[PDB]
Order: structure tokens, then sequence, then C-alpha cells
RNA sequence: CCCGCAGAAGAAGCACCGGCUAACUCCGUGCCAGCAGCCGCGGUAAUACGGAGGGUGCAAGCGUUAAUCGGAAUUACUGGGCGUAAAGCGCACGCAGGCGGUUUGUUAAGUCAGAUGUGAAAUCCCCGGGCUCAACCUGGGAACUGCAUCUGAUACUGGCAAG
RNA sequence: UAGCUAGUAGGUGGGGUAACGGCUCACCUAGGCGACGAUCCCUAGCUGGUCUGAGAGGAUGACCAGCCACACUGGAACUGA
């Protein structure tokens, strides 16, 4: 429980690991248009229990592999 | 009792068959310390008469300005034939921070404390007019309040 | 309009006033009417009335104190394509306070005189002047 | 620092009497006020909208003997204060010790005040000061040290002061020959024909 | 101009060439003054002027004008190139300093004496 | 080795010292942790020569901080005075 | 730092003067020597070159070159344009992208308010203070326009649902 | 510069370090990264700050301070908190 970065899983193929893509506004610093900047970030899912395209609630953990430092706490949407 | 200030002058020419006749222009600005401007522009053949004719056409077109207390009510912006002009009221004591053709119009209208700038071509003949455009488009707090509920 | 139903009403107001019309009509909204109250109570316009059920059309009854119009120049600021939001202190002043702005504050749409007294910034709908 | 000055071809250019010399010099009496500063005589001066603020900026600099570096420093620390920038310039030029020792009535011209100051003679708040730029704070009590109380000058130059006007922002007890810069000078009592709103545009380019 | 278009590629800066390429921020440069020209200016001018190829230190060979009230150089004297283009020759855009390195001053020259290598006749 | 040494900051011939809390390994005019009071060696009642904030020094000392040499005198010259 | 002893005794240059820009006269030169940031000067007076006198500006400095920003709204977010001045693809279709009518409900991501931490010190600003003044040093504040967390609002934007 | 990537992305186990981790080894999965600019090339220490600018911005990063990196060029490790 830090901020539990909601995201939409991109690719649940890879073993016990997923790719969650966070989406964010940010006002463009110099032009002022609210641009949409995605934040793709590897997530360790322990059972391959989430399918592509469902919003999950992920958390910071210690590094679990080279470039895999997030695990999810709970899923709040079904893939289809 | 009116103040009067010249702006510029020109060696305007003309090609006739035989020769090349020259003229002189003398745009002028006029007011008093109370927001009146008959900015003037008068042709002749030699400068003293152009200056006099511009004083004369000047002293006429007194299109009334709405001086606040020596400055502008609010940041007017003007334009006339490719010469944009920004004006903004400034603090007391701060002089006329204004360019060339605007220094004279601002001064003679009666203003003392404003800061200005011109952005298109800086041709005096049109800066003097864009400025005065802006200064007729003033809105005093008393007359904006007049045209609706104060 | 097809993508800016509010700059469209502002364009109605300051096209139908160069032509010097008494009243203008347009398809209403909730935000359009929320603006129209702030316009008509700062005296920028006489009075309005919305009417219609399938097509509730807003009609403002434009005002003018001479041949000149009371509304000098309204400016659409928060365009869809560049949304502009201000805080309670960086709220714009219009003609150094003589003219009115319209912002969407958390407690509704109002001027900036009142939303600066209320201590609550908003979303700059348009400059009214 | 002071550069030994242009003498009266100084005041001849500006027209008004810029006091490098004081005595019976007010009337011509070998001054030749505006006959010619030099090569050409009374040549008509076609000064541009620029020349007529250089003229007044160097009327002010050359009343007091300030220079471009000190005058621009005065400009900047007058323009960072609060209020009328021009009256701030004249205020912080009037509070200068070189000036005040003159306005006190001591000496006869601000070159004499600048020399008395530099020669330890004027001593303010009980401790000797020989910087001419010392901004005299209000309620100070300027004096003359014992060694220079009767030196040669202030006994007579003071008598060359009562016929002159009494500056009303400081009081002069000439009988005891110590003064008190009582309060801050204002524009109104600093009765000069100096237009500040030419200088301030000169510097605010 | 559309703010979206500016987002998708930034409003780019305007690049500007330096006027004096062989100096590259060095206010002066030494040279060899490898030989001397006297080529005439364009049509509007006359009075053929004194320019010299220089082998600067950094390998660039350029022409430099030898202005003054008279001339004193040679064909191997080392000179100090300065910058400050001349307006007549088709590209003599360096303007040798007078009286700093082994190039003498000017003769009997009293005014603007610092811009030339002569120094205080007793006076 | 947190220390409560002094850093020399004033101009030439006129040193001004901040009573700083910093570990030993840093150069005296390098990094530090907390700045608790200053010391102006000049005298003749120009101003207060020392203001020192004794409560944070007492905290740090009780936390394992070595109160240094000159500042040790600085402490009690305040307490002896007041 | 203070005090005594001298005597004005040891202490003034540099650029510039045709317009832009404060400040011109005389002579020599005669498209030559030369100048020049630009305009432009020099071919019989030339306030533009060289010299003198005079003035202007700055002053233990003052000029030139180099470099950066400004002026330049001349990359324009603030703050430009595209018929003819440079500039609308030869024309369509269209993925990604960008925008999105209207009412209600919901959320509270954008947004807004407040709060809590943090944003090193010095710099910058303000009221001071100490160096005979100032540069300089220095106390306290302000400021660091940010980030993160929390608690409210819910108009507008987004999501989800119903039209 | 439009494709790059095989210990390369992940998972089992060993092994390894003060410590997690392909950090290394065997094995299996066949992924990961890329138009929201990967890979490649050129230039460059980074910041508080500095100058300039009305300001947004621009240009910089000598001094002073925080972090980093190197110590004739290139490998390695010992000793030790």
């Amino acid at each position: 429980k830090i901020r539990t970065l909601q995201g939409r899983v991109v690719s649940d193929k890879m073993e016990k690991s997923i790719v969650v893509a966070i989406e964010r506004f940010v006002k463009h610093p110099i032009y002022g248009k609210f641009i949409k900047r995605t934040t793709k970030l590897h997530v360790h899912d322990e059972n391959n229990e989430c399918g592509i395209g469902d919003v999950v609630e992920i958390r910071e953990c210690r590094p679990l592999s080279k470039t895999k430092s997030w695990t999810l706490v709970r899923v709040v949407e079904k893939a289809v | 009792e009116l103040q009067e200030k010249l702006i510029a002058v020109n060696r305007v020419s003309k090609t006739v068959k035989g020769g090349r006749i020259f003229s002189f222009t003398a745009l002028t600005v006029v007011g008093d310390g109370n927001g009146r401007v008959g900015f003037g522009y008068g042709k002749a053949r030699e400068v003293p008469a152009a200056i006099q004719k511009a004083m004369e056409k000047a002293r006429r077109n007194m299109i009334n300005v709405a001086l606040n207390n020596g400055t502008l009510q609010h940041p007017v912006k003007g334009v006339h034939t490719g010469s944009r002009v920004f004006m903004q009221p400034a603090s007391e004591g701060t002089g006329i921070i204004a360019g060339g053709a605007m220094r004279a119009v601002l001064e003679v209208a009666g203003v003392h404390n404003v800061l200005a700038k011109a952005y298109g071509s800086t041709n005096p003949i049109n800066v003097v007019r864009a400025t005065i455009d802006g200064l007729e488009n003033m809105n005093s707090p008393e007359m904006v309040a007049a045209k609706r509920g104060k | 309009s097809m993508q800016d139903p509010i700059a469209d009403m502002l364009t109605r107001i300051r096209n139908g006033q160069a032509a010097n019309k008494a009243a203008v009509t347009m398809p209403s909204s909730k935000l359009k009417v929320a603006i129209a109250n702030v316009l008509k109570e700062e005296g920028f316009i006489e009075d309005f009335k919305v009417e219609g059920d399938t097509k509730p059309e807003l009609e403002l009854t434009l005002k003018y104190f001479q041949g000149k119009a009371v509304v000098e120049s309204i400016q659409r600021v928060s365009r869809p394509g560049l949304r502009i939001y201000k805080r309670k202190d960086e709220l714009p002043k219009v003609m150094a306070g003589l003219g009115i702005a319209v912002v969407s504050t958390s407690k509704g749409v109002m001027t900036d005189r009142a939303a600066r007294q209320a201590g609550l910034g908003g979303e700059i709908i348009c400059y009214v002047a | 620092a002071r550069y030994l000055g242009p003498k009266l071809k100084l005041s001849r250019r500006e027209g008004t009497d810029l006091f490098l010399k004081s005595g019976v010099r007010a009337i011509d009496t070998k001054c030749k006020i505006e006959q010619a500063p030099g090569q050409h005589g009374a040549r008509k001066p076609r000064l541009s909208d620029y020349g007529v603020q250089l003229r007044e900026k160097q009327k002010v600099r050359r009343i007091y003997g300030v220079l471009e570096r000190q005058f621009r420093n005065y400009y900047k620390e007058a323009a960072r204060l609060k209020g009328n920038t021009g009256e701030n310039l004249l205020a912080l030029l009037e509070g200068r010790l070189d000036n005040v020792v003159y306005r006190m009535g001591f000496g006869a011209t601000r070159a004499e005040a600048r020399q008395l100051v530099s020669h330890k003679a004027i001593m303010v708040n009980g401790r000797v000061v020989n910087i001419a730029s010392y901004q005299v704070s209000p309620n100070d009590v300027v004096s003359i040290r014992e060694k220079a109380k009767k030196q040669s000058r202030v006994k007579a130059a003071l008598e060359l002061a009562e016929q002159r006007e009494k500056p009303t922002w400081l009081e002069v007890d000439a009988g005891k020959m110590e003064g008190t810069f009582k309060r801050k000078p204002e524009r109104s009592d600093l009765s000069a024909d100096i237009n500040e709103h030419l200088i301030v545009e000169l510097y605010s380019k | 101009a559309t703010v979206n278009q500016l987002v998708r590629k930034p409003r780019a800066r305007k690049v500007a060439k330096s006027n004096v390429p062989a100096l590259e921020a060095c206010p002066q440069k030494r040279g060899v003054c490898t030989r001397v020209y006297t080529t005439t200016p364009k049509k509007p001018n006359s009075a053929l002027r004194k320019v010299c190829r220089v082998r600067l230190t950094n390998g660039f060979e350029v022409t430099s004008y030898i202005g003054g009230e008279g001339h004193n150089l040679q064909e191997h004297s080392v000179i100090l190139i300065r910058g400050g283009r001349v307006k007549d020759l088709p590209g003599v855009r360096y303007h040798t300093v007078r009286g700093a390195l082994d190039c003498s001053g000017v003769k009997d020259r009293k005014q603007a004496r610092s811009k030339y290598g002569v120094k205080r006749p007793k006076a | 080795m947190v220390t409560i040494r002094l850093a020399r900051h004033g101009a030439k011939k006129r040193p001004f010292y901040q009573v700083v809390v910093a570990d030993s390994r840093n150069a005296r005019n390098g990094r530090f942790i907390e700045r608790v009071g200053f010391f102006n060696p000049i005298a003749s009642e120009k101003e207060e020569g020392t203001r020192l904030d004794l409560d944070r020094i007492a905290h740090w000392v009780g936390q394992g901080a070595t109160i240094s040499d000159r500042v040790a005198a600085l402490i009690k010259e305040v307490n002896k005075a007041a």
C-alpha cells in the first residue's frame, strides 16, 4: 500500500510475469497541452492469473528479477 | 493652451517628365495634459509650411482620450495598417517607457507613467495612429459601470 | 458547434452583435445556461430564457447602450485542444478588473471577482469583455 | 575619482549656474556666462530627444561631482527602492556627506566640501569620516573636528551662507558650528528645476 | 502552429554561422603572413588595399588586411590576426592588429593612436 | 564521528564561523548535517558574538556527537555569561 | 587605526566629433593616401582620410577583437504566418494519434482547495547589523514558482452505466 | 540511425554477494525492447546556481558547494569497516 498504481496488462504470456501499462496525464511543460504518457512496467504475477486487458492494482516489491520489481495486490477487472 | 510636438519628416519625391519634384511631410502630434489628440500630418513643398499645416490639421482632430490620473485605465492594444501596439499602465514615477512615434503621442495626451511597445513595422505614420486607436478604445471605470449595473 | 459548443455560443454572441441584433438563439446546454446567468447578472446582457424539450434552444436577448454593444470582446480561453485551468491566485484579471472572466469552480460557474473572494480557483471558461 | 573638473565651461553648457565657483561669481564678474563654451559661439543647439536628457543627467552629475559609475549605482539603488524613482535619486544624492557639508553652510562649493571631508575635517556621530559618499542617515549630527574648527575656511565660508537660503530638512547651529541632518529631504523643499522624468528615461533604455 | 503539431516536433532553434571561422572564439591568432597582396576593391571604391595571406596556427590560411597610415610588414614576419571583416575585398574578413606582434606601428600618427602600434610622442 | 566543529566563512582578515554539526570525514568547508548557531570572533560589543541553540547541541551530543574543541569553550562562555 | 612634519608638494589618460549618437572649425591630401559597425566617404575645402585648435563622453582607465543573451514578435507557449511577399501535399481513403452533441447516475484519474512532509547551505529579494562608506561579510524572514502523501469539493475534462 | 535482442526476457533449481537480483551455471519457456523513438552515430561530467531577459525562455556550469568519474594506457585483484 503505497499508491497501488492501477494499470492495464499488456502481455500475459511470459511465465509468472506480466507487462502492465500505466497511463498518465501530464501537462506539457512548455506548450500546456495535457498529453497522455503511458508507463509500461513489468509486474510479477504469481499464477499467470490475469489476461490481457484488465486493470490491476500493482505494488512495489524488492527486485524479483532483472527489471521486475512490481507485484500486484488484487485484480479489479476481468480481461473480457 | 495646447502642447504641440512634431514626429518626423520625409523627402518624398515625384517623377515628372522634365524633373523630379520633392516634398516634405511633417506628421505631428498635439494635445494638452488632459487626454486630447489631434495628431497631424501635413504635406507641403518645404518643411516650415508642412509643419504649420500639420499643426493646423493637428489642432483639429481632437479625438478625446480617457487619461486616468496620468496613465491608462487598462492595457490597451492597438493596430492600424500593419503596426501593432501594446500599451499598459505603469507605476507612478516610472516615466514614459515608449518608443519613438509613441513617445510623442503619449506625452502630449497628458500621460506621465506608462510602458509601451510596438511590434509590426515601426513606421511612425502608423504607430501614431495605432496608439491613438488604442487610446480612444479606453474604458473608464465610470463609463463601463454606466453601461450596465455598477 | 461540432467540437466546441461553447466557443460556438460566444461566436453567436459576438457575431449577432456586430450585426446589431436584439436577440440570438442557439441549442442550449447546462454549461451554456450556467454561463448565461453570469453574463446576464454582471449586466453584460438583458435577460435570457431557455425553452424546448427535445431541442431546448437557448436565446439570449443581447444588450447595447448606444449603437455600440455592451459586450466588447468575449474570448474563448479553455479550448478543447488546449485546456486551461487556473489556481485561486493566478486567476486572470480582465482589463485590470473592469471586465469579467468566467471560470468553472468546484462550487459551480462564476466570475473571478466572486471566485477570488471564495478562495477557489477553476477552469477558465472565457474572458468576458 | 573627482578629476579636477571642467571649470566654468562646465556650467556654461547647461546654462544654469552649476556651483563649482561661489562668491560674487553669480553675476558675470569674469565668468562670461554663455558667450561660448569654445570654438563656436552661441551655435543653436539642435539637441535630439536624447540630447535633452543627457543634458539633464549631466546637470545633476555635475552639480555634485558624481560620476557615471557612481551615478548609475545611485540610479540602481534608487530604482530598487519604493516610490518615485526620480525623487529617490535626488534623495540619495542629497544625503551624500559631500553634499550635506555644503548644504550645512560649511565651505563655499561642493568641491570645498569634498576637500574638507577628505581632509578629516567633518566628523559625524563623533567619529571622523573622510569618505565623500557617506550617505548621511537622518538624525545624524555632523561637526568639524577640533584641529580644523578654526583652520582657515569655515569661519568665512559660513558667513557666505546666511545670505544663502536655509535648507529646511536640516538645521544649522552656526554659532556652535555643528549641524543635524534632522530628517529626509523631500522633492518640494529641494527647490530645483531638475526634471527627474528625463533622467529616469535616460537610464531606463 | 497547432499546439499538437508543436508537441509532435518541437519549435526548432535558428542556427547561426560565426562570422570569423578561423578564430573559433580566440580573440586573436598568430600567423606567418606568408606573402602580401595589393588587390584593388570593388567598383564603388578605388585605392588598392594591402592584404596578406596568413598561415594561422590552427592550420587555416586566410587573408588579412593591414590597415593603417602606411605599411611595414614583410613576407615572413609573424602577425596577430584579429577579426573584424573589411567591406571591400571579396572576403578579407580578418584585420591584422597593428603594433602587437612583430609588425611595427604606424608613422607620425597622433589620433586614435591605440588602434595602431604607436605610443605617446612626448607631448 | 559526528562532530560539532566550526566552518570559517567570513572574508579575509575577518573570519566568521558557523557552529556546524557534521561528521569528521568531510572537509570543514564541505558537507554537513545541521547548522546550530554561529561564532563571530570580532569583539568590542559590535553585536552578540555568539548565538548557539543549545537544545540541538544537547540533542546531538546525547545522540553520539563529538562536541569539538573551540566550540566546547563557546558553549560555557554562553552558560557562564548566562 | 591614531597622532606629529613637509608642500601643492609624487599622482591623467583614452576614445570620439557627417547620421544612427553627445560633440566642428582650419589646413594638407586630391578615387591617391586612406577610412569604415551600417548608411557611405576620397577626383579640386573633406564637419567622414591625415594634422592642428576646440568640444563631447568615460575616467586609472579607455579602445578594439571574441563570446552569450537582448533588441529579434527573426522558431511567435506567452507571441507569427501560408491568394499574389517564403509557405496548403496533385487528390482521396484510412490505422495509430488528436478532438468530440445532450440528460441523468456513478467515480474522483485531470482539476481545484486545504493540510503534512520535503524542496541542502550559499546564491536572488526584504528588514536589518558590522567593516570610517561601498564592494564585502552577516542575522532573521521571504523565496526555492517542485515532488510525494493525506483530507475535502465535483463545475468543467476523462472513465463506467443508462438513455 | 527502424529495427534491436539468445543469458537475450521469464521460470525451476544449484552456486554466488553484506544484500535482492541472470549476479553466474544446468535446464525449460520463446520471450523482451521499439514511433510515447529502441538500436546506432556525434557531442557532453550532472546539480544548486551564472549571465541575459518585463517574463516566459535562451545560453551556460571557471569560482563556491552536493553527487559522479578518473589518477601514464589496459587487465586484475589483495589488505581492510
